[PDB]
């Protein structure tokens, strides 16, 4: 029979602190082990748990995974999620003479922003660039950043930075263009942004 | 600190029809070496596993994908007659025993197969200094670094402040954005932020550098275009703090 490994959800976005459930299933129960891994962007995989076919569960830290071999299932439980858990989580099984990986759960654990201060700032032009650059920053993690209506306006997704020695985390998205009919006042018009976002005078 | 799994080379750009050979060295004491291909469309797919110099298990790749293992457990794989769809992250994993012991992966060799080396461009890199309004409203100062117009996506961006590499206050996009989303040869852009206190930004002795390493053509690749050969290189931009 043909082994098929399935993982759900494909993507998971949750507030930090919440417990998480990652599901894996396999159609051929004749496995020697099941293994869970994380992978960060631009990196290889790190082994989290290996459950032998004769075992029902393994634990390490905040991670616990079960194996129900006859049912063809494993569940990974991540307690008390942290931003540093953000990664793609991969389930794999070892069969008699083959190895099979699921397609992954892409997990994003969002920081709790304690004092949102949403704003859109204009950065200074560079003397060695032709771009106009705008920064939407300091919004709550519930804010979603959309792409521009315009194909020559570039917008990145929210990215969280941590200023460690200040106990401070912040979200931001960058927009830029070298078109001339472009202003930071308009750059994020295709996103639903907070009504109290601060737009300083240029 | 003891070595993890090592892989060589880290980045390759090839044209269609060429061949490549990749190496992996296991963790000391691991004897099982496995190869996997990771693509966006097919995910991680098993190639083959070696133990004590012989292939123990194999996937479903055609015969133009091959491997081998030397007596000190180092392993090579080879791909001949390269196709565009061979572009992937080629991962090695070592294990004491793949049946009952964890797989330890390397960081991969990134291969890009392109129609033509004239598709390859290094990034342009620029830093954009903070907004005055940010400084007055928050007492913080965000620098932005943009790396734009590069192909393929073989870049590493890092920030350096007074010569030391920083991770606090930084966030770099996890993936780049395609400048022209519908085209297979599209050039890419990447953004990153570095946030400091207003007091740190206001000291003109503080120096900020955004570094982008780009892994490009080999000295053995032929180049006959007018523009500079897009070899492996660093492209950087910098700023100094300012009191006002």
């Amino acid at each position: 029979m043909k082994q098929e490994v399935t993982q759900i959800p494909a993507a998971l976005s949750v507030p930090e602190g919440e417990n998480l459930v990652l599901n894996c299933s396999f159609t051929d129960s004749a496995i020697y082990n099941l293994q869970w891994f994380r992978q960060d962007p631009g990196k290889g995989l790190t082994s989290l748990l290996l459950i032998q076919s004769s075992q029902r569960e393994q634990t390490s830290g905040r991670l616990n995974a079960s194996l129900d071999k006859s049912s063809g299932r494993s569940t990974l439980y991540i307690a008390a999620s942290q931003p540093g858990d953000s990664a793609t989580y991969l389930c794999a099984v070892t069969n008699f003479n083959k190895f099979y990986f699921g397609s992954g759960t892409k997990l994003n654990v969002k920081p709790n922003i304690q004092n949102p201060d949403p704003a859109v700032y204009q950065l200074r032009d560079s003397k060695s660039s032709d771009k106009s650059v705008c920064l939407f920053t300091d919004f709550d993690s519930q804010t979603n950043v959309s792409q521009s209506k315009d194909s020559d306006v570039y917008i990145t997704d929210k990215c969280v930075l941590d200023m460690r020695s200040m106990d401070f985390k912040s979200n931001s998205a960058v927009a830029w263009s070298n078109k001339s009919d472009f202003a930071c006042a308009n750059a994020f018009n295709n996103s639903i942004i907070p009504e109290d976002t601060f737009f300083p005078s240029p | 600190m003891k070595a993890g799994v090592t892989q060589t080379p880290r980045y390759l750009i090839k044209t269609r029809g060429q061949q490549v050979t990749l190496s992996c060295s296991p963790i000391s004491g691991h004897r099982s070496v496995s190869w996997y291909q990771q693509t966006p469309g097919q995910g991680l797919q098993f190639l083959f596993e070696y133990f004590s110099e012989t292939q123990r298990n194999k996937g479903n790749f055609p015969g133009r994908f091959s491997g081998r293992q030397f007596s000190n457990s180092r392993s090579e794989m080879n791909v001949s007659t390269l196709e565009l769809g061979d572009s992937a992250l080629y991962l090695c994993a070592s294990s004491f025993d793949s049946g009952n012991s964890p797989l330890h992966f390397g960081n991969g060799t990134r291969l890009t197969v392109t129609e033509d080396l004239n598709k390859v461009f290094p990034p342009e890199v620029a830093v954009f200094e903070p907004s005055e309004a940010e400084i007055s409203h928050t007492q913080k100062a965000t620098l932005v670094c943009l790396a734009t117009g590069f192909f393929p996506d073989h870049v590493e961006l890092s920030w350096w402040v007074n010569g030391k590499e920083v991770h606090s206050g930084v966030c770099t996009d996890p993936q780049p954005l395609k400048e022209q989303p519908a085209l297979n040869d599209s050039r890419y852009s990447l953004s990153s932020r570095l946030r400091v206190s207003a007091t740190f930004w206001q000291n003109p002795r503080n120096h900020f550098r955004c570094q982008v390493q780009f892994y490009g053509l080999s000295e053995n690749d032929e180049w006959t275009q007018d523009r500079a050969k897009p070899v492996t290189q660093i492209v950087s931009a910098e700023a100094w703090g300012r009191a006002d």
